[PDB]
């Protein structure tokens, strides 16, 4: 019995999506389009949401060392150390699932969101945003106690 | 007992009659069935259930 | 992406990973700097080791809230009235301070 | 016997006083304020956070021309777009070269995060004042928690305590008042319906599990880029994020006379602001009788060493001739000096060393040993 | 154009109002209040209900000597009888003559009917005051549901009205209240731990969840009859059950100026007191202008029947000639008659027919039918 194996990505997909800037300030139909980012969370984290699905293969198995985008008319499978989050300097990716990244970034003005496919072709999404999270209690501090 | 919609019927949410695989045999009609559900209280049981695959064809 | 012309208003919902929660955040608590002290006044040497706010309040009626964020070294003369100062240094639990 | 006294308004500092009961030896009580809370009646008018703009995928109709409708949504913008040509990747959506028209469509509600990350707006009256009392009372420490109006009577161990009234009304939050977690401000917030975009209120919801709320953002749907699918929109960015950023210090930091600010519930704590009454119903029991007593004569007292400070840095060494064995209360009957101890133990022909706390440089001050004063001469140095 | 007016402060009155646009034919809108409300802001310090006084099965040490603990209940009472001799149907319970022993023991709950049958003591504060105004616009009737704050701008069909600030801020609740299902009382209620015997609050609950609650019911416990197993006791009867039979009658019935008093939430409904001015915001496209509208010329007027009273008792006849089809406002240029109609349909050489309330018995009153004015002379009977 596999009962318990509710995999809601066997119905949803990866997708290609409007993004202004797949590198060099052209926009292009984005197989990492950037949907919302979400900066709610008072410890600076990111909540941020993109076209295409990170720990799923084409074939709806979870293998968080995979990622799936849409690659033309069909998904595509590609790797998940090739993925990367950057803001004015890289970003620490503190965990991925679907359409969804966490991550703990710098100070910058702009946000980007990058992966390389099967073919070695690198494709990225640059969105203006402003990040500068606010100071958790009285002391601006760099690393965690 | 939550109860869902399906055409002209109601039916318990955790057991729509296209069980199992929903999605499986018709992926078309399991995500129309789910969309005319989106407002029911009971749309994650039937969520659950349509998009859960355990064939006859399997020995566990 | 533009909405499919042949169905209406038709959708979906599923639920998604990593939602907002309440949780705890840990702060250091920036070093007790070396006090001295003075008729009615109070002398702290502050030795930060990042930017450290520094916040303080007359007891009394009037408690005239200042604050200010130490960068580096600094050394700050502060007046304590008969009613008493309360001083906030980063992270640290408020110091009082009463004349004799 | 019902002992009546007043002491100031201040947590952490012991006072003694001095029971006198016609006929019966002196009994020293020592009374400290644990805390003094001031907890006001709170009534939510709305809740805030930061909105959340809903924007499904745009209505391209190729070929065709779509139609706004007046939709019961807060913030409900709806703009129809002609002379339209979107592109997909594998080409042009429709087949139209002309007549192409895009129904853009969005509008306002609560962000997910609006149940962990938001301020609640509150209608603050009329406070109840209440008060924790430490009393050293037949040599042991007894708790005392009543409201400090005059007439909530708490009775320990047989003794009746009346606290209060308060001789100060005053309270350091407004008639209007704004909560963020463990935060408290004094806030003349705008009313439900009445909030300005960017700003504080841009969005207000009456609970936090209210389904419809009111929105005032700004909202304005632009028309998208040539040959590109997106619903571009000006908006004023979140007043709750705005107000997160620009509320200052809270009540905690800027509140006068001490008061610490506490929230779950919503109060202010150890306010050094006026006085506080004390009213002890002292049981008959805890009385002892002048003759079960001893009678103090031939008094004399030497101050040896002697520091005016707040704490104890006088010295006092007092003789006496005691007529029987037994316990004698210790108190100050000037209130410029306080002495730390409350009871000693006497017998004939002897003397007794107290301890004592003055603020003069020249203390004079009688000192009285269960029915009997004497008086002391000290010179306190700084 | 902004129309400004004040009306009494009295619900089922309709007033009539005339807006005079310069350049734009006269404009006649009944406002009538529905409803006025009074919501305070309520701050709940405890639940109030029947006590229950918890008595468990009384220990009978045979053959020894019970002892008796200090139990963090409410009201908790320990007694422990020597001599004790109790027996039950076949004969002693115990085997010793002498020796025996009875620990009575008892303390104070919340009742089982704390949940259906309770007080609620509220904490009153600064009341918001709102308006439900039913306005004759256009030929149909609007609702217009607003704060009477003077700030809070509601629009309906694109007229924005601005209700209030109430002329009177009066309230006929107190800083203290208590409720009771469907009755409000004002009422000085004793605060928290300090609750009489057999009095409203001898019994105190925080909140009704609450596990400890406070008790005062002078609870003590006596020695049982002869051979007999019984707990007697004295206790004070319940003073909620005597606060019920007490507390006379409710704001609903006490209040002045006819206020009418509801709960969940409590309100205070119907007050007559004051005046409310009224704010109204009519849009460009409501007014028809002097030109666009009909001109009305020989006018005349004849009363047939009149009564003077509080309703239309008076019918007035009034004849015409207009220059054109046409929708005419009716007013009283007079301000000790009111005319029952707003707006009527003119058209040539014809009559129109009114319905007039006055309180004088020779009334001599103007009629403005458009931008023409007729005199009415009427000898009203009683």
């Amino acid at each position: 019995s596999t009962k318990d194996n509710f995999n809601v990505y066997k119905a949803t997909r990866p997708y290609l999506a409007h993004c202004p800037d797949c590198g060099e300030g052209h926009s292009c139909h984005s197989p990492v389009a950037l949907e919302r980012i979400r900066n709610e969370a008072t410890d600076g984290t990111l909540k941020i949401q993109v076209s295409l699905q990170i720990g799923i293969k084409t074939d709806d198995s979870h293998d968080w060392t995979k990622l799936r985008y849409m690659d033309n008319h069909m998904p595509a499978d590609a790797e998940r150390a090739g993925l990367f989050v950057r803001t004015s300097a890289p970003c620490t990716i503190t965990g991925t699932m679907g359409h969804f990244i966490l991550a703990r970034c710098p100070k910058g003005e702009t946000l980007t969101v990058g992966f390389t496919d099967s073919r070695k072709i690198s494709h990225s999404c640059t969105h203006p945003f402003h990040h500068d999270p606010p100071v958790i209690g009285r002391e601006k501090f760099h690393s965690r106690p | 007992p939550v109860m869902c919609l399906l055409a002209n019927t109601t039916f318990p949410c955790s057991q729509p009659p296209c069980t199992p695989c929903c999605y499986e045999k018709e992926p078309e009609e399991t995500l129309r069935m789910l969309e005319d559900n989106v407002m029911r209280p009971g749309y994650y049981q039937l969520l659950q259930a349509s998009l859960t695959c355990s064939p006859h064809r399997q020995r566990e | 992406v533009p909405r499919n012309a042949e169905l209406g208003d038709r959708k979906g919902k599923i639920h998604i990973p990593f939602p907002l929660a309440n949780v705890t955040c840990r702060v250091p608590k920036a070093r007790n700097p070396t006090v001295t002290y003075g008729k009615n006044q109070v002398i702290m040497l502050l030795y930060p080791d990042h930017p450290t706010l520094l916040s303080y309040r007359n007891m009394g009626e009037e408690p005239n809230y200042q604050e200010e964020w130490v960068m580096h070294k600094k050394e700050v003369v502060l007046t304590v009235p008969t009613e008493g100062l309360e001083v906030t240094w980063g992270n640290n639990e408020p110091y009082k301070y009463w004349p004799q | 016997y019902e002992h009546v006294t007043v002491i100031p308004n201040t947590v952490g500092v012991p006072y003694k006083t001095l029971v006198n009961r016609p006929g019966y030896s002196p009994m020293v009580l020592e009374m400290e304020l644990l805390s003094v809370t001031l907890e006001p009646t709170l009534s939510l008018d709305y809740i805030t956070c930061e909105y959340k703009t809903v924007i499904p995928s745009p209505y391209v109709k190729c070929c065709g021309t779509a139609e706004c409708k007046d939709k019961n949504l807060p913030d409900y913008s709806c703009k129809v777009f002609t002379g339209v040509y979107p592109f997909m990747w594998g080409g042009a959506y429709c087949f139209c070269d002309a007549e192409n028209t895009q129904l853009s469509e969005a509008h306002v509600e609560k962000s997910e995060s609006c149940k962990t990350e938001f301020a609640s707006a509150y209608r603050a009256h009329t406070a109840s004042a209440s008060a924790k009392l430490r009393v050293l009372y037949q040599g042991n420490n007894i708790t005392v928690t009543a409201y400090a109006n005059g007439d909530h009577a708490v009775t320990v161990k047989d003794a009746k305590f009346i606290v209060g009234p308060m001789s100060s009304a005053w309270t350091p939050f407004d008639n209007k008042i704004v909560v963020y977690k463990g935060d408290v401000y004094n806030m003349d917030y705008p009313p439900f319906g009445a909030g300005r975009p960017g700003q504080f209120g841009d969005i207000q919801s009456r609970t936090p599990e209210s389904k419809d709320v009111y929105a005032n953002t700004q909202l304005v749907l632009q028309r998208p880029a040539a040959g590109t699918v997106h619903v571009p929109y000006s908006q004023a960015p979140s007043g709750f994020k705005y107000w997160l950023k620009e509320r200052g210090a809270s009540l905690q930091h800027t509140a006068p006379f001490g008061c610490q600010i506490a929230t779950n519930p919503v109060r202010a704590v150890n306010c050094a602001v006026g006085n506080m009454p004390i009213s002890i119903d002292i049981p008959e029991a805890a009385f002892t009788r002048v003759v079960d007593a001893p009678s103090l004569t031939d008094m004399s007292c030497e101050v040896p060493a002697c520091t005016h400070s707040s704490d104890f840095g006088g010295v006092a060494i007092i003789k006496y001739a005691a007529s029987k064995k037994g316990k004698c209360a210790v108190h100050s009957m000037t209130n410029a000096v306080t002495i730390r101890e409350a009871e000693i133990e006497v017998e004939g022909n002897s003397q007794l060393q107290i301890s004592f706390s003055t603020a003069l440089a020249s203390a004079e001050f009688r000192v009285q040993v269960c029915s009997t004063q004497v008086h002391c001469a000290a010179e306190c140095h700084p």
